[PDB]
């Protein structure tokens, strides 16, 4: 099921194959994972992975799925990444 | 070196990672398995310059330094060799930091697709620990 997300940067990890970005909603709580994997992930969002820092926003894209386990949580796949707050100098 | 499924877990439970951040052993022995073959001296180069390292492939952009790579942090402050050993100290040294990081398990590909949510103490079955 695609579906569209919006909101801040928590935490990036950078692993090699699994980047991570953790987007989180204006009053916090949940932060949900958003995948981009090396087989898989489109190549220009790892561009746009590498100029995201914290507390950026961000309108993502993508594929969103459950969790495998029992920490019974959703992840999400993107196909588009789009950063919305002002520019750094 | 090679090592065997049961010989791993005693080296891993050795190593303190049964339960570390709350992933028990099987989880870690699991990893190995299909990040390395079990493998020490498995090696990766991805298409993006950096490489994976060792038992658990550790990533050369930012967990060790290989020198071949731009940009590159150096979180677990280690050369990429120390990862090729058949002493797993530095590989385990590393996954600590890298499992408590804020995603777990999350950062290894292969735990991910082929461990997470299943069975995972299998991997430790008929094992003398």
């Amino acid at each position: 099921t695609e579906v569209v997300v919006a909101g801040w940067v928590a935490s990036l990890g950078d692993y090699g194959r699994v980047k991570i970005v953790k987007v989180s909603d204006r009053e916090g709580g949940a932060a949900v994972p958003v995948y981009l994997e090396a087989g898989k992930t489109p190549d220009h969002l790892f561009k746009v992975f590498a100029e995201l820092s914290r507390e950026d926003v961000v309108v993502i894209k993508g594929i969103v799925e459950a969790s495998k386990g029992v920490g019974r949580g959703v992840e999400i796949f993107p196909s588009e990444i789009w950063i919305l707050n002002k520019a750094k100098a | 070196k090679v090592f065997g499924r049961c010989e791993l877990a005693a080296a891993m439970k050795r190593h303190g990672l049964d339960n570390y951040r709350g992933y028990s052993l099987g989880n870690w022995v699991c990893a190995a398995k299909f990040e390395s073959n079990f493998n020490t001296q498995a090696t990766n180069r991805n298409t993006d310059g950096s490489t994976d390292y060792g038992i658990l492939q550790i990533n050369s952009r930012w967990w060790c330094n290989d020198g071949r790579t731009p940009g590159s942090r150096n979180l677990c402050n280690i050369p990429c060799s120390a990862l090729l050993s058949s002493d797993i100290t530095a590989s385990v040294n590393c996954a600590k930091k890298i499992v408590s990081d804020g995603n777990g398990m999350n950062a290894w590909v292969a735990w991910r697709n082929r461990c997470k949510g299943t069975d995972v103490q299998a991997w430790i079955r008929g094992c003398r620990l």
